């Protein structure tokens, strides 16, 4: 059923409509009727510098996908990108980040930072602005997260004026007995 | 001579605290109203 | 509820890990709310 058994490190430079992928493939397998095609392929765009890295063993189910995508906003007046990273097993993405960067350099400066988790309800978030003026600087800070019934939030603003300088800062940190026990199962499978 | 004194404003301030079964709040006012008319009221007031 | 506990646990057959009864608040609430501000205005005072 088989021939022989060949390892190959096979690089290619793929199309992808306007962009172009190195694409390099490690291929472990038989040749002949039987397959036993164990491989590790990277793929890298060029042109949207985003990598991806996959990896197939059926034997063990891998089918695993993982994509580190970088898209560039940045201008002379304008620093911009968008960060998105999608963890895939079975290329279904059971974690996923998120980052959107857009800072004018003029006033504008906007920094958001994302965690989401849909299989585990676990959610973070990040998120900073700074808007610039000559005259002040304004700031506010976001940052909160979310995760089996646990609510977390971080308020803090500050404001400088010729009349008055004025500060805020606010904590919470909240949980509610029933809902984390809803979302946290108390229950197994097969304890029962 | 003529100086130019910046007026001392008023200094206002409260932390309020809240967790099950006791809630607190502090609240302080500091600072001359009026430092050209020579005004103060600071005051304070703690509760549990 | 642990009367009913107990009585599940008469046959030694339970549901769930532990007790899910709760004696705590449903709603348990830690918060901080603290603030600074003080008026600055450009006014001045003018003394010889």
């Amino acid at each position: 059923e088989i021939e022989q058994y060949s390892v190959s490190a096979t690089y290619e430079l793929q199309r992808e409509d306007r962009a172009l992928v190195d694409t390099l493939k490690f291929v472990t397998q038989a040749e002949g009727a039987k397959q036993t095609e164990a491989t590790m392929t990277f793929k890298y765009n060029r042109q949207s510098m985003t990598l991806s890295s996959e990896v197939q063993i059926p034997d063990f189910d891998v089918d695993l996908g993982t994509i580190l995508r970088v898209n560039d906003e940045s201008t002379e007046g304008k620093t911009s990108y968008r960060l998105t990273l999608d963890i895939q097993n079975k290329k279904i993405t059971e974690v996923a980040l998120m980052g959107h960067l857009s800072c004018d350099t003029k006033e504008e400066r906007k920094i958001k930072g994302v965690i989401s988790i849909p299989r585990l309800q676990a959610e973070a978030r990040s998120e900073i602005l700074a808007h610039w003026s000559p005259a002040k600087l304004l700031l506010q800070m976001d940052s909160s997260a979310t995760a089996y019934g646990s609510t977390v939030s971080k308020r803090v603003a500050w404001h400088y004026d010729e009349e008055k300088i004025e500060f805020e800062w606010n904590t919470g940190t909240n949980v509610d007995t029933k809902k984390m026990t809803s979302n946290f199962p108390v229950d197994l499978s097969d304890y029962p | 001579y003529q100086l130019q004194v910046p007026l001392l404003g008023v200094l206002d301030l409260s932390t309020n605290v809240y967790s099950n079964l006791y809630n607190w709040s502090a609240s302080y006012s500091g600072g001359n109203t009026s430092t050209d008319h020579f005004s103060l009221r600071a005051r304070y007031h703690m509760k549990a | 509820t642990l009367q009913d506990h107990l009585n599940s646990l008469k046959e030694f057959n339970l549901q769930n890990m532990g007790l899910p009864d709760f004696h705590i608040p449903e709603n348990l609430f830690l918060k901080s709310d603290g603030r600074v501000k003080y008026t600055l205005n450009k006014n001045s005072l003018k003394i010889e």
